C-alpha cells in the first residue's frame, strides 16, 4: 500500500522515511543496511518497517478513473 | 537534592540516556509505564471526508491521519472533550485542521503532513501543529495522487491519552536495564559451553564493577541503578517526556491520597 | 436523479431512469453513483 | 497464550498491524420473466406495499438505491425493488444481520438481454480481534 | 463488535467509586482495597512502598482478570496501626521520591547541550 505512518513494534515515526530511504539506496548508491542506518532506524522492529515493505500505490496510481 | 538520583549521560531534541539511582524496582518501573501510556497528547480524532478520489480507502487515510504527531507541547491548556461543556467539540478542547490535495501535474502528486493547515482558534496556546523532523520539511507521506485526483477532508485533533489508542502515545522506544552482571541472580543465563564468552556484553558495565570469584553472593543486595533511554516522537519534547511521566505518576498517585478523604465524610 | 460518473470516462451524466444506458460521448454503458453529500465522519483510530 | 493461541500486542495492532480492507458485493436485477411484468426499482412504501423488510430504507434514494458515502448496519435495506403482483410486492435486498459498513460503490447497467441491474459493494475495515486465527 | 470501549480502562462508570474498602475477614487488622480503573502501574508502585513501613506485616496486590482495568490491595498492618493510614503514608512516600525525582532530573537536565 504505502509507507506506515509509525512501527508496529514500538511506533516510531518512519511515515516520513520512504523517500529518503529510496534516495540513499538509488541516488547515492548506498546499500540498504546503511541506507537505514543512516535514517536513524536503529532498532530492528522500526527497521523491518522499511525493509520489508512494499510500495503497491505505485501501482494502484496506474489505473485512469 | 535528596532520594531518586539522576544522572544524564547523552542528551538531545529526542534522545535523554540517563541513570536512575536510589529508587526502587517499582517506581522506575512504573515511571516507564506511564511514559508509554499516559502523559496525555493531542492527535486527531475525528475526519469529516468531502472528497477522496484516491487511490486510497477513506478509513484508510482517516487511520494514518491519526498516527500523524502533532504538536501537544502547551497540552495541559487544552480540554477532554468529554469534560467540555460545548456539544461536540470546540476552539477550547480541540483543534481542528484542514487537507486539501489535488494533483495538477502530470507527475505523481505527494501529499505530506505539512499540507496539513490549523483552521481552528488556537489562541496562542502551543498546539496542533505537525512535527516535522523530516530534512527537507514535508515530515510523513500521508498519500498519493494521479492526475485527476482529489482529497478534501477535515481533522478535529483531540487531547488523548496511550491507553485509549497507541496514537496518543509521546513514547516510542524506551531503554531499561539494571544489574549488567546479573550481581543479583536476576536471570539464570542459558548457555551452551561458557554464560560469559557467548552472553555479550551490556554497554552498561563499564559503569559497574565486575563480581569476584574471591568474593560469594551478596543476597543482602537489591535493585538500585537503572539504566534507561527515553526516545521521543516529538509531539512533546524528550525532557518533558520523563517530566510529565514523573509528573502524571504523581499525579494519579494523589488522587487516591485525596480519594481516602472523599469517603471519610459521615 | 442524480448524477453518474462515466465509469471508464470521466464526467456526471445526470441521466434519469427511460433513458436507459450508457453515457455521453463515451458510448460504453457501466455506470458508476456518485459519492453522497451528507458526508461520513471516521473515528481516526 | 496456551493450546495452539496467542498472545497479540494491542499497541502495535492500533499502529495498523494485520489490518485489512473487506469489501462485499450484492447484486440485483430488474425481473426475468413476461411482457407486462417487470420489478421496479425505487424506494417502495410501506402503503398498500406491504410485505417490507424490517430494516429503515430511509438510506434509499429515489431510485430505490444507497449513494456510496452511506454507513450501513443491522437489517438497512440496501437495494430497494418491487415485483409488482396483480399494488405490489417487496424484493428489496437487506445488508447481512451481522456485517456492517459503508457503501463503497454503485454499479448500475444494463444487462445483455436488456435488463437494468445492480451492484452494490460495502466495505468494512477489520481489525484483528480476539479469537482470528493466524 | 463485542468489544468494550477503550476509555473504559481510566474513565469510571455509572457509580464506580475509585477505592472501596472491605474489612478482611480472614486475618484481624486486615483490609482489602479494591482499585477501580487502575493497573501494575499504581497498585505494583504501591504495594512495594508499603513493603518499606516496617509496621505493615502483609502486602499485596492483584489483577483478578486483565480484561478488566482493576486490582484488589490487601493490607495487615500491627495491632493499633489502622491500614488506611499505612496506605496513606504509603502514597505520600511515593509523591515525596517523585517530586525530588523531577527536580533532581531538571538541574540535570539544565546542564546539557544538543
Ligand atoms: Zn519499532
Ligand atoms: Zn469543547
Ligand atoms: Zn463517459
Amino acid at each position: 500500500m504505502i509507507v506506515p505512518v509509525r512501527c508496529f513494534s514500538c511506533g516510531k515515526v518512519v511515515g516520513d522515511k520512504w523517500e529518503s530511504y529510496l534516495n540513499l539506496l538509488q541516488e547515492d548508491e548506498l546499500d540498504e543496511g546503511t541506507a537505514l542506518s543512516r535514517l536513524g532506524l536503529k532498532r530492528y522492529c522500526c527497521r523491518r518497517m522499511i525493509l520489508t515493505h512494499v510500495d503497491l500505490i505505485e501501482k494502484f496510481l496506474r489505473y485512469n478513473p | 537534592e535528596e532520594g531518586p538520583q539522576v544522572k544524564i549521560r547523552e542528551a538531545s531534541k529526542d534522545n535523554v540516556d540517563f541513570i536512575l539511582s536510589n529508587v526502587d524496582l517499582a517506581m522506575a518501573n512504573s515511571l516507564r509505564r506511564v511514559m508509554i501510556a499516559e502523559i496525555p497528547t493531542l492527535a486527531i480524532d475525528s475526519v469529516e471526508v468531502e472528497t477522496n478520489t484516491t487511490v486510497l480507502a477513506d478509513e484508510f487515510i482517516a487511520h494514518r491521519l491519526g498516527l500523524i504527531p502533532l504538536q501537544s507541547m502547551d497540552i495541559e491548556q487544552l480540554e477532554y472533550s468529554r469534560d467540555c461543556f460545548c456539544e461536540d467539540h470546540c476552539d477550547k478542547c480541540s483543534v481542528v485542521l484542514t487537507l486539501q490535495a489535488f494533483g495538477e501535474s502530470e507527475s505523481t502528486t505527494n501529499v505530506y503532513s505539512k499540507d496539513l493547515v490549523i483552521v481552528s482558534n488556537l489562541m496562542g496556546r502551543n498546539i496542533g501543529h505537525p512535527i516535522i523532523q523530516d530534512k527537507e520539511g514535508n515530515g510523513v507521506l500521508i498519500c498519493k495522487l494521479r492526475k485527476g485526483q482529489e482529497l478534501k477532508l477535515t481533522c478535529v485533533a483531540k487531547k488523548g491519552i496511550a491507553k485509549e489508542h497507541a496514537k496518543w502515545g509521546p513514547a516510542a522506544a524506551i531503554e531499561f536495564e539494571y544489574d549488567p552482571w546479573n550481581k543479583l541472580k536476576h536471570t539464570d543465563y542459558w548457555y551452551e559451553q561458557d554464560s560469559a564468552k557467548e552472553w555479550p556484553q551490556s554497554k552498561n558495565c563499564e559503569y559497574e564493577d565486575p563480581p569476584n570469584e574471591g568474593d560469594p553472593f551478596d543476597y543482602k543486595a537489591q535493585a538500585d541503578t537503572f539504566y534507561m533511554n527515553v526516545e521521543s516522537v516529538g509531539s512533546i519534547p524528550v525532557d518533558q517526556v520523563v517530566v510529565r511521566g514523573i509528573d502524571t505518576l504523581q499525579k494519579k498517585v494523589a488522587s487516591i491520597l485525596l480519594a481516602l478523604t472523599q469517603m471519610d465524610q459521615d | 436523479t442524480l448524477k453518474y460518473i462515466c465509469a471508464e470516462c470521466s464526467s456526471k451524466l445526470s441521466l434519469s431512469r427511460t433513458d436507459a444506458v450508457r453515457c455521453k460521448d463515451c458510448g460504453h454503458r457501466i455506470l458508476l453513483k456518485a459519492r453522497t453529500k451528507r458526508l461520513v465522519q471516521f473515528e481516526a483510530r | 497464550n496456551q493450546e495452539d493461541s496467542m498472545i497479540m500486542n494491542q499497541s502495535s495492532i492500533d499502529r495498523g498491524l494485520f489490518r485489512s480492507l473487506f469489501f462485499r458485493s450484492y447484486m440485483d436485477q430488474e425481473k426475468k420473466y413476461g411482457m407486462s411484468i417487470t420489478e421496479t426499482f425505487e424506494k417502495p412504501q410501506r402503503t398498500n406495499t406491504l410485505r417490507m423488510k424490517h430494516g429503515t430504507y430511509d438510506k434509499l434514494d429515489d431510485d430505490g438505491l444507497i449513494a456510496p458515502g452511506v454507513r450501513v448496519s443491522g437489517e438497512d435495506v440496501i437495494i430497494g425493488k418491487t415485483t409488482p403482483i396483480s399494488s405490489k410486492r417487496d424484493a428489496s435486498t437487506p445488508l447481512r444481520s451481522t456485517e456492517n459498513g459503508i457503501v463503497d460503490q454503485v454499479l448500475v447497467t444494463t444487462n445483455q438481454d436488456g435488463l437494468k441491474f445492480v451492484k452494490v459493494r460495502v466495505r468494512t475495515t477489520k481489525i484483528p480481534q480476539i479469537g482470528d486465527k493466524f | 463488535m463485542n468489544a468494550p470501549d477503550r476509555f473504559e480502562l481510566f474513565l469510571l462508570g455509572e457509580g464506580e467509586s475509585k477505592l472501596k474498602i472491605d474489612p478482611d475477614t480472614k486475618a484481624p487488622n486486615a483490609v482489602v482495597i479494591t482499585f477501580e480503573k487502575e493497573d501494575h502501574t499504581l497498585g505494583n508502585l504501591i504495594r512495594a512502598e508499603l513493603l518499606n513501613d516496617r509496621k505493615v506485616l502483609f502486602a499485596a496486590y492483584k489483577v483478578e482478570h486483565p480484561f478488566f482495568a482493576r486490582f484488589k490491595l490487601r493490607i495487615q498492618t500491627t495491632e493499633g496501626y489502622d491500614p488506611k493510614d499505612a496506605l496513606k503514608n504509603a502514597c505520600n512516600s511515593i509523591i515525596n521520591k517523585l517530586g525530588a525525582l523531577k527536580t533532581n532530573f531538571e538541574t540535570e537536565w539544565n546542564l546539557q547541550t544538543l
